């Protein structure tokens, strides 16, 4: 049995206090495992936005797969250091890598998805081996619309290991894009990750997310109101509380309170972004019918 | 009934990083004829393109509000692993059988919220909130072709929805400019009565019809033509007005019926139906040519053909089109 | 062996019209429990409790034309003086040693005339007539418990050709219902599949289960599902198909062997022996509750339990029955 | 020896025509067998459903025992006068009648047994004296299953006249329904009838019942087949065929043609109608086990 199971799980979960709680209890029974541990509490402290302390506490002494979380840091962190740091991640990556560095892969990979590189990513993603390598290539597969190739790295993920935690949550993933009946898999696996666990931001949009897929409006309302209470500014939130808004029947201005409060979020989704440039398409296009 | 193609065996026919599938939005677009849904799909122009051809869109910049608010509905979102971008979801309103190829968004604008929006534009009508009822309907009108609706009773009601919305924008018009002129010349006034008598035959509800058949009443007493203004007081009474008002009504009337005589011709003919011009506010008696509006049915006199519909305020006045579209329905 | 009680004497102890002997089709009733002699006795009341009893037969309607051919065949008629109404005779099986109070009728269904019949239905089968097959294979199953019999072999295979007729009802009904079903949806498809799969554990001739193993060998390769597949073409090409089919088939096993991997999660268990639910078409996994035909072992998912069964046409799922009686040898 | 032998042969082995044509040609050698010739001459053309002849040739002046041949002729030939005939019957018989006029007796009992009323029948013919009384006794007490007072009569004819033709026939008779040895004992009995005389349609049709009652199927069909040729129309023949189909295993169609053949035999053998009955005693009892 793995010492780290629970600080693993609060992680991926989004429960990330108790991964930082729980990661500073274990007993120290291994240096292989201390460093495993100390990788998920850093990453812990990247989720909650606290940059500081993931750059100021890994220093050039440390674990390499530390340098890895550091180096992640550093990208979310710094705006302007961003271009040079994947300058130099295609200049390792083409030098050499230690592939069983699987820390160091998802951390490339986590870099070039945010730097809208999503080949780059699953390129490092290919040369790794374990499960959560296997998990974000299904992420990844899933936003480049290929369900199909999403399904065979679940496939492996289900064979390797059904009752992971990493294997429940791509199966939800799979499952709300997969939609039909498979909706109400991905509900209950959320609904029983919150339930032996504890109800996330994360685990209650996705909750919500499975009942808007069937139409069922009302019973996600309940859902987004406990997740708007225990974090005002997560963006998820308030995205899916404009959809549900406008299918209850509310005033525009509701709809208007969400996008102000969006724009606050200070968490970067890309919605608002999104919506600006369909602001601009729009006016565009309303000049191409009536050249003023 | 055989057994079939189903038993006949058929032909059987680095690392290199996969290449995006449709995108969930574009198959949307694939699968629906309908505006909506393509705002919903984030698909603007083509959004624009269905709507020009169907119903007779220029001018869409009045349309902005609907259409960003609308492409806010269209996903949700959820996080997957921490740190990385998230999801989005794309909820179908065929999401039983939708599968990979075949949805269609879910609809999140109902006939009926358009028709409860109506009460509130009869109220404000009523306690006199012209500009603010006007701006209501209007959006009920424009949001006509936004709707998707099940079947040809839904297609029925949502074109009497905007014939509704049609009626009382142009009628409220006619009041608003009529009040904006001057009451000074004679010529003046017989101006003013005439756009009270036209506002008379718009087809509003009948506590609404009272009032304009009051403000006619006064008018045509004022400028003592008794006859017409006889008229006005027996078709209020046929209504059924509060007792107050028809006790004021009938003895105006009784006063008409001792002197029924007409001081000036005024160009409104009773016994002749006519349109109301929605922009020169002029009668134009059913034979006459007219220009209309492709969406509402608002009439024009023909100098008007070309320009910008004042009751829709985003449509071409006499383009030919194919015609509303908010159903599966109207593609067989 | 004394002299005896043959040897000892014993006690010896108008017009007036005579009345009636028992007829011989009433002696028919007391010297039979078989359904075959009641029915040709013309005691189709008897004849039917006997059935119910034994076979479990609640709806007799599917009997009409069994039972009352079966009566025709019962006397034969012979004329005695002219003008006057003719005779009847009563044709016995046991006629050399009948007598007055022992005769039982005649046999005029032979269970190799069934035997025989299977042919006909293979035929039908193999061509693809499931229909006509399905009505020609009931045939002989409700004629089954009508069957007159000697011994002990015959009873055994009586109960094999109900168990032939069986499969074969329960199997083709599948297919005729796999072919009725939407293949729009994936979803759709999905259960086409497992249809198709559940077809394959139906126990038929070798020539008929190489036909439905490339019908299943199809749907799975269409699917995607390559290693489910594989393993259809490998008993396909062991029941020993004719060369052109080996052919086709060792061309699909090689692709699937190229790519082993099932796309999707059915609901078809390879290793788990199951049974059909002959009204639902679902698996039965051989733990789990089951009610049955008591005449043909249709197996039906335990909700139908008193309801008539699809194969039979005329019996009580889950009826407690004494069991098939055809021989004298079954009453000692 | 009697000059009328060859002619009551041929009517009581089914030959009428036979019987009718040497009927013609007798000599009037009395006039007491003058009336008894015309009796079997009339009763033939009764056979043969020719009742216009009888009805019209016997007059009001005519013999006795043409009389009663003519109340028979009436009864088969009219349907709507058989109850009031019946009637009259029934005032004769409790008033008086000459127990010398064995034609009238058999005439009585003929009516009666169609009539469906054997007790009236035996009634009438237990108060003659005659041979064709004994028989049709016998033949009387086959059909009520009394097996065992038909053989006494039948050993009353034995001992009077074991050679006669009724007496054969009746032996016949009483054998087909013993079994058992018996019945090729009446195969010998009608076959040699047959090879006397003409092969009829009732000596046909009885050769045939001692096969199908032995089992010999297949040593029936000839029979039958030349049966069939002779007359399309004899019911016997029809029925005999539908049992003897079914035990050669022919198609149902085959039972199924002779039963819509048989609804044309315009000869009325009772084998349809109990047929229909037993077609609305089953669907009765269908709705018994399953009230619809």
């Amino acid at each position: 049995v793995d010492e780290l199971f629970d600080v693993k799980n609060a992680f991926y979960i989004g429960s990330y206090q108790q991964c930082i709680n729980e990661a500073q209890r274990v007993k120290l029974s291994s240096p292989e495992r201390d460093v495993e541990r100390d990788v998920f509490l850093y990453r812990a402290y990247l989720a909650q936005r606290k940059f500081g302390v993931v750059l100021d506490e890994i220093k050039p002494s440390s674990a390499p797969e530390l340098q890895a979380v550091r180096m992640f840091a550093d990208y979310l962190a710094h705006e302007s250091r961003r271009d040079s740091i994947v300058a130099e991640l295609d200049r390792e990556m083409s030098r050499s890598v230690d592939v069983t560095n699987t820390t160091f892969l998802l951390m490339a990979a986590s870099i070039y998805l945010h730097d809208q590189n999503p080949d780059a990513a699953l390129r490092a993603l290919h040369q790794g081996d374990s499960l959560e390598c296997t998990a974000m290539t299904v992420q990844i597969l899933l936003k480049l619309d290929r369900l199909d190739l999403a399904r065979k790295e679940l496939k492996r993920m289900q064979d390797l290991d059904e009752d992971a935690t990493l294997t429940q949550l791509a199966t939800a993933w799979v499952s709300l894009a997969t939609g039909g009946e498979k909706l109400q898999d991905a509900y209950y696996i959320f609904q029983e990750m919150a339930d032996k666990c504890s109800p996330t931001l994360l685990l209650l949009n996705g909750q919500a997310a499975c009942h808007m897929a069937q139409g069922r409006w009302e019973a996600a309302e309940g859902l987004l109101q406990e997740a708007l209470d225990k974090d005002s500014g997560y963006p998820e939130t308030l995205v899916n509380l404009i959809v549900l808004s406008q299918h209850l029947g509310k005033p525009p201005e509701v709809t208007n309170r969400y996008l102000s409060q969006l724009k606050d979020a200070h968490r970067s989704h890309p919605f608002i972004k999104e919506y600006q440039a369909k602001e601009n398409d729009f006016d565009r296009l309303v000049l191409q019918y009536a050249p003023s | 009934e055989g057994w079939g193609e189903d038993a006949e065996l058929q032909l059987p026919p680095f690392f290199v990083p996969p290449t995006k599938g449709t995108s969930p939005t574009q198959i949307w677009c694939n699968n629906s004829q309908l505006p909506v849904d393509h705002i919903l799909a984030g698909s603007f122009e083509t959004a624009m393109r269905l709507l020009h051809d169907q119903v007779g869109v220029i001018q869409f910049g009045p349309y902005k509000q609907l259409f960003l608010q609308t492409y806010a509905r269209g996903r949700t979102t959820y996080q997957a692993l921490p740190c990385l971008p998230s999801m989005y979801g794309y909820p179908n309103r065929n999401w039983k059988d939708a599968g990979l190829k075949n949805g269609v968004p879910a609809v999140g604008l109902k006939l009926n919220d358009l028709i409860q929006r109506l009460q509130l534009c009869y109220q404000l009508t009523t306690v006199g909130k012209f500009e603010e009822a006007v701006e209501k309907f209007r959006s009920i009108l424009l949001s006509v072709p936004l709707l998707v609706v099940d079947n040809k009773q839904e297609i029925a009601e949502a074109q009497q929805l905007i014939t509704i919305c049609r009626e009382y924008i142009v009628g409220l018009s006619v009041e608003t400019e009529r009040k904006k002129l001057p009451k000074e010349t004679l010529e003046q006034q017989k101006r003013i009565c005439e756009m009270a008598a036209y506002f008379t035959h718009s087809n509003l509800q009948p506590v609404h019809m009272i009032l304009v058949l009051r403000t006619a009443l006064n008018l045509f007493f004022k400028l003592k033509n008794f006859k017409t203004a006889a008229t006005f007081a027996r078709r209020l009474l046929e209504l059924g007005p509060k007792p107050e008002v028809a006790q004021q009504t009938r003895k105006i009337l009784s006063a008409c019926e001792k002197n029924p005589t007409d001081a000036y011709q005024l160009n409104y003919d009773m016994h002749n139906p006519f349109d109301i011009c929605a922009a020169s506010y002029r009668p134009i008696y059913r034979g006459k040519p007219v220009e209309k509006c492709p969406l509402s049915g608002a009439c024009y006199s023909p100098e008007f053909k070309g320009q910008i519909c004042r009751v829709t305020t985003v449509t071409e006045i006499g383009k030919d089109v194919i015609g509303l579209r908010i159903s599966p329905l109207q593609f067989r």
